[PDB]
RNA sequence: AGUAGAAACAAGGGCCUUUU
């Protein structure tokens, strides 16, 4: 973990773990159970 | 979770909809107008008539049903009790302007155009300046010649006019182009003659006795009529200068296709053609003498400067020749605000006598003779005004050419399309424009010269320009649009014309163009009577 | 460096006052904007004038004092107040002898926009000046040929990930899509001496087609609208070929094909098209110059107002402009409306078939292959309509679309004989209604296309009227001509929206918007056709 | 971008946004929150992680 | 002979000729206006009845609804019957579809609730209620949120609907403070000064701050109404209605049958300002504001109550003099009343009736308009007008349509006799006059098809751009040397491809453009013999100077630049030729002096309490410049505030410049020592 | 004196506010 200044006026925190899960197939799919 | 929640945040500080008003707790879901009572007490005192409180016309509008029965009815009652008037103008025909009476309007433009008289010097380049040039002419002698005789064939205010006379020649004598603050020079000026604000705390009706105290009558304008002298001018304005390239030009760049060359030829023409009327030797002298003075406001404010009026040519095919008409001078010009107001005085030659009735302005002193043979001298003094936005436009009259160049080949490119062919120098030599009438015929000559007549047209609309002549030219079109309905027999019709004839000779006052155009414009409606309609003699 | 400690005393200095440390402490940064207004809000009515007034005055021009002294440049060379210790003829003399940059070879990747200007207008061969009354239409167009254009949110992240990285934001989705064109953009103006604000305004201009409603004739292409004002006029033209020049019809062409062929992969699917379809456009990409492009962000970009882009741009959910179609044709409606009425109508025989009709007046402009109109349709039937296209097909072609989008003739009152209930519906178990079974009859052969033009009725070209008249084979007049056809020379200027509707679409790609008209469908595209695609993935099995 | 729903299609996915519209709707509350219940129905989708 | 330029109308095209009327080629060029103003807008209300508000305790004229004194109807009537406004509005609503307007007011709802109140800046000159002069709107809105901050506690808000909750609270407080050489004033006088509304003599008005957002909303719905009607013309302009024009006339030449025939008149509405009410604009949006939330509902309704209520000030008094004009006395509006004898009878018949409504510098009208206020709003209302259709019409086979933009319309009417033509006319009229909506009968005229005129736009076959309007954009605005000639000719190149401007008028323009260029700037050719010290110097070192064509036209350069090359700068056609010390000295970046243009050498940048604070903002916006790079091309945005970004931002530089760059652990220890006392000193003191 | 319009200037503050 380590602390960052981002961009203008933001500190935030970044841990070096790749996590970028496919959000669109996620969410079709919750949403195809909701039909049923 | 952490990284959406980041990304969204960021799209939405970018939107400014980072608050409550989007992003609330459970508590905070009610967003409201934060009603006033003094609002309120407001919005149910203009709720009309019928009504009494906002309630009421909000519950009879939101359920406002349509009955057009009573909508008819009510449209039908309003067109009954009009009877609005419909006019053909066939039947109802123009009757001829009005124009005002009295005596003949008078010269009004700062420089005398056709009466000036103008004295020549080979060009120096290292001595380019104003002062310099007023110098080198006033070296040879001749100027200092000049020796005004006590009595003026005309005006008022002689005495001044001629100290000043003095003053100048010999401000030039000393190479200070500087003037004193004399008797003479502030009441020409002016410099102390501007009412002393009084206070109103310190009024009484002692003070009111004591001098007399009323509201300012407005003294509104005086109607004078049509000028004779107009057309002289004109005509003198359509003639050669005995030099070319009065008015600066730049230079033409190169070409590369058809187009270009096409462009480059006619501007070459018409540049050649309209570089040796007399029009554009008073463009020169206006573009100069304005950009002199406007160079000495700006610098000296507060000393009464000497500033000469001149211009550059060139003889035909050769030198350059440095011309100078007469001499300028400008009182003080502390132009603190836009549009402000600034005093000068205008000396220029003439080998002319006076009119009384054009020349009202002037004051005209016999000033010896000179040669060409010898011939008498008149030294016309006038005392004139100006402003910022009059110097740029005149030092910015150059515009002209544009509007004529676009009139000239709006109407040859479209003779030439309708032909499927390059079609203008037949259309520039051939084409046969109406121009006046001469014992009772109507004169015609090829664009070529007509030109000349444009040109004429945009610079006087340039110098006379007011809102006389804006409301004039604003209303004359509904004229020359039934004009058009009436040639392709295209049955117009009107309301009320003679409110807009009225409205029309509102705005004809003590402006000798309008008038003269009003003339113009009436003698077009009676000659096209002959062969058209919806005009009256 | 000492500049460092400089700033940091001006920020102690500042903090030392009570005003400025508590706007400084109160709230967010955004108030700098705000602040931004606030101060330096002056304006002048005449500007002109103004500068002609300062321009005369002995001391014009402003000068940093630590720039002069570090030029070590003559105080007055020649008796001239070059400053007093400035005037205009100093910068004269640093242009004509002075303090030279070590190159200036960067200035042509700033402007590249400009230079790209002028290297394309070197390659125009110039034919002839000729003389006409040219047929102009006003209608929206692009004027800058740009490659990879974006919006103006990718932009912002571009340049602050170009110049200023040290306060770059957190990394956006295109940023790291896009990467190649971030490193070449970082490489060329980095460590640099640079004006970076005016670097930034210029990438921002390299990245917008300036598009404008104008008047237009011939070809659209960006290459020509940008000097359209040295091509013709009102009354003139001058030839020029620019065929060659930043070809950018072959990509958009190429991005049509890629999903027409997709849109008509995904039909198979009955149960699942929809979903097939966005999967198949997802894992697909294509090569635009140098970089590779995913598919998905090039359609959102595009502006073809074309079926295949539509319904690609409904299934991602971008939104697109309120534009119809019906076939290889073009609709606007410009005023009106309506709701659905079924009509029965008899194949052969007896066999009832039900469509479904608006009822409502409904003006409509329409554009087919170099033809335009502006029809107008009421209750099930063509009222009228106005043509001012050039082609005697593509006018007879534009009448019979025209006619079958409304519904009118006897035809869908009683069917031809010829068509059959074969090829009424069910080509793949979709039902396909009347109106897309007359377009497929019309394009099968010409005869039909005669047989529907002599539907509508004939009447003897009256006089006067002969001229605005259109006969069987689109004549501009005749004796007999068809009736309520009216004709007219010069091209209809087409109408303007900026509007955005949202609108989905059905198991069966049916696209509705928010009403029940059918924007766009898959059985208004060529039926098939194979193309070997260059610089493209299909990484799908 | 003139309506709410295309400001959450910018980062929200168009499904969820349809979902939060045809809830408002249900509830019969202002559309302005499109925006907030799409946000957290994604949170719970996304939480879900398969 | 008589020289008359005229003659050339008699055997050539009207049109193709009219340009030459326009005086266009030459410059152009109180309290009596105004209180003739006041006096024709009461009287144009033909009724009498009269309330009496309690919170003003000023005598009220209600201009709705109550009309009465149907003499000489002809002329101007500022009566409004709201049953016909709302007939004529659920015609338009049918004619454009169900929920028409629903969607509109979403639009705009979607756009007022996030927009910034910065925007506000935004605007022409607004009176201020503090000094009691017109001021940019940043200084007064400045001006305001500091009283704001000075009164209550400093503003939080940053959007609009808060602004606008802030308002409204601040008319109900007791006392305002606001800084001064910082008087306070009692809610009555705020009351009062809040209205006040002055005027500009370009006339035009001048409304307080506290209206402007309230108008700006109403505006956005009125514009988002507009854009979708296809028959009208105000927000759009040039090509546009042009083409919308063509589409309307093909569409009148098809629909009308052989027996009918169509006519056009020209309209110029009259007294436009003076006429409406926003009384009906009050019930119009209530109508409209029907369905959707009730915060649109209030916030819509808010402007036209503070329009209706609206107080006018009269400004620079009358001037009094002697015979003889030696001396002079200054006297303001509110003196006035004392002085009643000391005026002309014209001047006292009009003052006179007027008292009872004056109150001190200013004069309380219940309605009338503004000029410039609701431009699109009544646009909507009169476009109302051209879609109305009853029974009589089709039952005679009659019927009109058209195009209206502010005050200036279009109509096209349809029938099959003269007796009907005229009868339909007097229907428009009638139906027009039902809202106030007048016409002039002397500036107004019509004929038979294709002649027209719609705002200085004369159309016939074709449609001859006017140029006149044009042509005082070809000037140098006069910003420097780089920008002024490429400006002017992007505005040559724009006015070619739509005012249809011919070649060599644009050759012409561009030759006349450069040499007023080289005559502001003091600059000539080298080959000329303008002799000056700067053209000394440069002739001499033109010697050295080894590419004559390459020189620049401040520098002793020469036009390269035509028709064909108007969308190139100089700077970029010359780059080949440009001797490589000249360019390499012409580009320098880091020089002294150092938007589709090139920044070059050439470029030049040449009441004090305000001053104050406007250095203070200067000073702050500097320094966060001077950190962050980036301040002004993309807005900041975070939770920090200036100082934390500030910190922290300049602490991260000095650990990067001390761990590889030249700097000392001592400098980077008290650089962050000075940071510390530095944030200790902020938090502490305030 | 003069300008122009539907009111304003005819300097204001305490000594200051040359190249078409």
């Amino acid at each position: 973990k380590v602390r960052l200044f981002v961009g203008q006026g933001s500190v935030r925190t970044f841990k070096r773990t790749a996590s970028q899960r496919a959000a669109s197939s996620d969410v079709n799919k919750n949403v195809k159970k909701i039909k049923m | 979770i952490f990284s959406f929640l980041a990304t969204a945040a960021d799209f939405l500080r970018k939107e400014n909809m980072f608050n409550e008003i989007f992003l609330p707790d459970n508590e905070e879901t009610i967003i409201e107008m934060k009603k006033g009572k003094t609002f309120l007490e407001l919005r149910d005192e203009s709720v009309p008539l019928p009504f009494q409180t906002y309630e009421q016309m909000k519950d009879y509008c939101e359920k406002f049903k349509g009955n057009p029965r009573e909508l008819a009815s009510k449209v039908s009652q309003m067109q009954s009790n009009i009877k609005l008037p419909i006019k053909h103008y066939e039947q109802n025909k123009f009757r001829q302007i009005r124009l005002p009476k009295g005596p003949m309007a008078p010269y009004t433009h700062k420089f005398l155009m056709e009466e000036a008289w103008m004295f020549t010097k080979i060009s120096d380049p290292e001595r380019s300046r104003a002062g310099e040039i007023l110098i080198d002419f006033f070296k040879k002698g001749n100027l200092s010649a000049i020796r005004p005789k006590d009595k003026p064939l005309q005006g008022k205010y002689p005495i001044h006019y001629k100290n000043l006379w003095n003053q100048i020649k010999a401000a030039i004598a000393d190479r200070t182009m500087v003037i004193n603050e004399n008797d003479h020079s502030e009441f020409l000026g002016g410099i102390g003659r501007a009412s002393k604000k009084i206070p109103e705390i310190s009024l009484t009706q002692d003070v009111i006795t004591t001098e007399g105290l009323k509201q300012s009558e407005n003294k509104l304008p005086e109607p004078r009529s049509f000028p004779r002298w107009f057309n002289a001018e004109w005509m003198w304005a359509i003639k050669d200068s005995d030099l070319t390239g009065w008015v600066p030009m730049a230079e033409y760049p190169p070409a590369d296709n058809e187009l270009e060359d096409y462009a480059e030829h006619l501007n070459k023409t018409m540049e050649g053609v309209l570089q040796g009327t007399n029009c554009a030797r008073e463009m020169g002298k206006c573009i100069l003498t304005v950009g002199a003075l406007m160079t000495e406001c700006r610098l000296f404010p507060g000393k009464i400067k000497v500033v000469p009026i001149y211009a550059r040519s060139k003889e035909r095919k050769p030198s350059e020749m440095d011309c100078l008409f007469g001499i300028c001078v400008k009182s003080k010009s502390h132009l603190n605000k836009d549009d402000g107001m600034y005093t000068i005085i205008t000396f220029e030659f003439s080998i002319r006598e006076p009119n009384l009735e054009k020349h009202q302005k002037y004051t005209v002193f016999e000033a010896g003779h000179t040669t060409v043979r010898e011939v008498p001298l008149y030294l016309y003094c006038r005392t004139t005004a100006l402003s910022k936005i009059k110097n740029d436009w005149l030092s910015k009259a150059r515009r002209c050419f544009i509007t004529t160049m676009d009139t000239v080949e709006t109407i040859c490119l479209r003779e030439s399309a309708k032909a499927e062919e390059n079609l203008v120098e037949k259309t520039l030599n051939e084409k046969q424009m109406w121009i006046g009438k001469k014992n009772g015929e109507l004169i015609a000559q090829p664009l070529r010269e007509a030109l000349r007549v444009q040109l004429v047209q945009q610079f006087y609309f340039c110098i006379y320009n007011d809102s006389q002549l804006e409301g004039f030219c604003n209303e004359q079109k509904k004229i020359l649009m039934a004009l058009e309905g009436d040639k392709k027999n295209k049955s117009s019709f009107g309301f009320n014309p003679e409110g807009l004839l009225e409205k029309i000779e509102e705005c004809l006052i003590n402006n000798p163009m309008c008038l003269f155009m009003a003339q113009r414009l009436n003698e077009l409606v009676i000659e096209a009577s002959k062969r058209g309609a919806k005009f009256f003699k | 460096m000492s500049l460092l400690l400089t700033i940091a005393k001006e920020y102690k200095r500042l903090c030392q006052d009570a005003k400025a440390a508590q706007m400084m402490t109160v709230g967010t940064v955004s108030n700098y904007t705000t602040f931004k207004k606030w101060t330096t809000s002056r304006k002048e009515k005449n500007p002109s004038l103004r500068m002609r007034w300062a321009m005369s005055s002995k001391f014009p021009i402003i000068a940093n004092k630590r720039m002069l002294e570090e030029a070590q440049i003559p105080k007055e060379h020649n008796n001239v107040a070059l400053w007093e210790d400035a005037s205009a003829s100093c910068i004269n003399y640093w242009n004509f002898c002075g303090p030279c940059v070590n190159n200036s070879e960067v200035i042509k990747e700033v402007y590249k926009s400009r230079f790209g200007r002028l290297e394309r207008r070197k390659e125009i061969m110039w034919k002839e000046l000729r003389f006409t009354l040219v047929d102009r239409q006003r209608r929206r167009v692009d004027t800058q040929p740009v490659e990879q254009r974006l919006r103006t949110g990718e932009i912002k992240d571009l340049q602050m990930w170009t110049l200023f990285e040290d306060e770059a934001p957190l990394a956006s989705k295109f940023i790291l899509d896009n990467y190649g064109l971030v490193k070449e953009m970082r490489s060329k103006f980095a460590n640099k001496p640079l004006n970076k604000e005016v670097v930034a305004h210029m990438l921002e201009k390299q990245f917008n087609p300036e598009s404008r409603f104008l008047p237009v004739f011939g070809a659209i292409r960006p290459e020509r609208m940008e000097l359209i004002h040295a091509l013709g006029g009102e009354t003139w033209i001058q030839e020029a070929n620019t065929a060659g020049i930043s070809n950018v019809d072959q990509r958009k062409n190429d991005i049509r094909a890629v999903c027409r062929k997709v849109c008509l992969a995904a039909n198979a699917s009955i149960m699942n098209a929809k979903s097939k379809l966005v999967e198949y456009i997802k894992s697909t990409s294509m090569r635009i110059g140098e970089t590779e492009r995913k598919l998905e962000e090039l359609i959102l970009e595009t502006d073809d107002v074309s079926p295949e882009v539509t319904l690609c741009k409904s299934a991602l959910g971008g939104q697109l402009g309120k534009t119809l179609s019906f076939g290889p044709m073009l609709l606007k409606k410009i005023s009106g409306s309506g709701v659905k009425v079924k009509d029965t109508v008899y194949i052969q025989g007896v066999r009832a078939v039900q469509f479904e009709y608006w009822s409502e007046q409904e003006e409509f402009y329409g554009e087919y292959k170099s033809a335009t109109a502006l029809f107008s349709r009421k209750e099930r039937s063509l009222e009228w309509i106005t043509i001012g296209g050039g082609i005697n097909e593509d006018r007879k072609r534009l009448l019979a679309m025209c006619m079958i989008f409304c519904r009118d003739g006897d035809y869908f009152k009683d069917a031809p004989a010829t068509i059959t209930m074969a090829d009424l519906s069910t080509k793949l178990g979709r039902e396909i209604p009347y109106q897309y079974v007359m377009m497929n009859w019309i394009q099968k052969s010409e005869d039909n296309l005669e047989a529907l033009l002599y539907s509508r009725g004939i009447v003897e070209t009256n006089p006067g009227k002969m001229g605005s008249s259109m006969g069987i084979d689109g004549s501009k007049r005749a004796i007999k001509s068809l009736r309520a056809v009216t004709i007219q020379s010069g091209k209809i200027d087409m109408p303007e929206s900026k509007e955005k509707i949202h609108l989905e679409l059905s198991d069966n790609l049916e696209a509705f918007d928010s009403s029940g008209r059918i924007v766009a469908t898959i059985l208004d595209l060529p039926s098939d056709k194979k193309v070997t695609f260059q610089d493209v993935s299909f990484q799908h099995p | 971008s003139k309506t709410f729903a295309e400001i959450a299609e910018a980062f929200l996915e168009p499904e969820a946004v349809r979902i939060a519209k045809e809830a408002v709707e249900e509830y019969g509350d202002h559309e302005r929150k499109i925006i907030q219940i799409g946000i957290h129905f994604q949170v719970c989708c996304m939480f879900c992680d398969e | 002979m008589e020289i008359n330029p005229y003659l050339m109308f008699l055997n050539n095209d009207v049109t193709s000729l009219i340009s030459t009327t326009y005086p266009y080629t030459g410059p152009p060029p109180s309290t009596k206006y105004t209180l003739e103003t006041i006096k024709r807008t009461y009287d144009y209300s033909r009724t009498s009845v009269e309330k009496t508000s309690k919170v003003f305790n000023i005598p009220r004229r209600k201009f709705c609804n109550c009309l009465e004194d149907k003499d000489e109807l002809v002329k101007p009537t500022g009566n409004v019957d709201i049953s016909s406004l709302l007939g004529l509005a659920e015609m338009m609503e049918k004619r454009m579809g169900e929920g028409f307007f629903k969607h509109c007011v979403m639009e705009a709802e979607t756009e007022i609730l996030k927009m910034h109140f910065s925007r506000l800046t935004e605007g022409r000159q607004t009176y201020d209620w503090t000094s009691e002069r017109n001021m940019p709107a940043a200084t007064a809105l400045q001006l305001t949120v500091d009283a704001i901050k000075e009164t209550e506690g400093p503003f939080k808000g940053t959007t609009m609907l808060e602004y606008c909750n802030k308002m409204i609270e601040m008319l109900d407080w007791k006392e305002i403070k606001f800084k001064k050489v910082i008087d306070s004033i009692k809610h009555d006088e705020f009351l009062i000064r809040a209205l006040t509304i002055n005027t500009m003599a370009k006339a035009i008005a001048t409304p307080g701050m506290i209206v402007r957002p309230f108008s700006k909303i109403v505006e956005t719905v009125a514009q988002k109404i507009c854009e979708k009607l296809k028959e009208s013309g105000l927000p759009v302009g040039g090509n546009e209605k042009k083409a919308k024009l063509k589409t309307t006339v093909t569409s009148l030449n098809a629909r009308m049958n052989s027996d009918q025939f169509a006519v056009n008149i020209t309209g110029d509405n009259s007294k436009w300002n003076e006429c409406q009410q926003p009384e009906a604009y009050l019930a119009l949006l209530a109508y409209i504001t029907k369905d959707s939330s009730d915060l649109m509902k209030d916030l819509c309704s808010v402007a036209p109550v503070l329009f209706c209520n609206k107080f006018v000030k009269l400004g620079q008094g009358i001037r009094l003099s002697n015979k003889r004009k030696t001396k002079e006395v200054i006297i303001k509006a509110e003196k006035m009343g004392k002085y009643k004898n000391l005026m002309r009878e014209e001047y006292k018949n009009l003052f006179e009736p007027l008292e009872k409504y004056i109150q001190k510098d200013v004069c309380f009208l219940p309605g009338g308009m503004l000029m410039g206020m609701f431009n699109m709003l009544s646009t909507v209302l009169g476009v109302s007008t051209l879609c109305y259709m009853d029974e009589e019409l089709k039952a005679k086979g009659c019927f009109w349509t058209g195009l209206q933009s502010s005050d200036d319309f279009v109509l096209f009417a349809v029938a099959s006799n003269w007796s009907n033509i005229h009868w339909t006319i007097r229907r428009f009229n009638a139906v027009c006059k039902l809202i106030g909506i007048n016409m002039s009968l002397e500036k107004s005229y019509g004929s038979l098809p294709e002649l027209f005129e719609f705002t200085s736009m004369f159309f016939d076959g074709e449609f001859v751009s006017n140029l006149a309007m044009e042509l005082p954009a070809f000037t140098t605005a006069g910003v420097n040397e780089g920008v002024d000639f490429t400006a002017a000719m992007s505005i040559i190149k724009t006015n070619m491809i739509n005012n249809s401007l011919s070649p060599s008028t644009a050759l012409m323009a561009l030759r006349i453009c450069l040499q007023e260029f080289r005559a502001t700037y003091r600059v000539h050719p080298w080959d000329s013999r303008v002799k000056g010290g700067r053209m000394k110097i440069i002739n001499e070192f033109i010697k050295t100077i080894e590419n004559k064509d390459g020189l620049l036209i401040a520098d002793g350069g020469k036009l390269m630049n035509n028709i064909s090359t108007l969308h190139i700068p100089e700077e970029v056609l010359k780059f080949e030729k440009m001797d490589e010390q000249y360019r390499n000295r012409v580009f320098n970046p880091k020089n002294p002096f150092t938007n589709e243009a090139v920044v070059s050498t050439h470029s030049f940048r040449t009441m004090r309490a305000m001053m104050a604070e406007e250095k203070r903002y200067q000073m702050v916006c500097d320094m966060f410049k001077s950190v962050f790079e980036s301040a002004d091309i993309n807005p900041p945005i975070g939770a920090m505030s200036i100082g934390e970004a500030i910190e922290e931002k300049l602490l991260e530089r000095a650990k990067m410049k001390r761990d590889i760059g030249a700097i000392e652990d001592s400098e980077y220890e008290e650089i962050k020592d000075i940071i510390r006392d530095a944030k200790k000193a902020r938090l502490e003191s305030r």
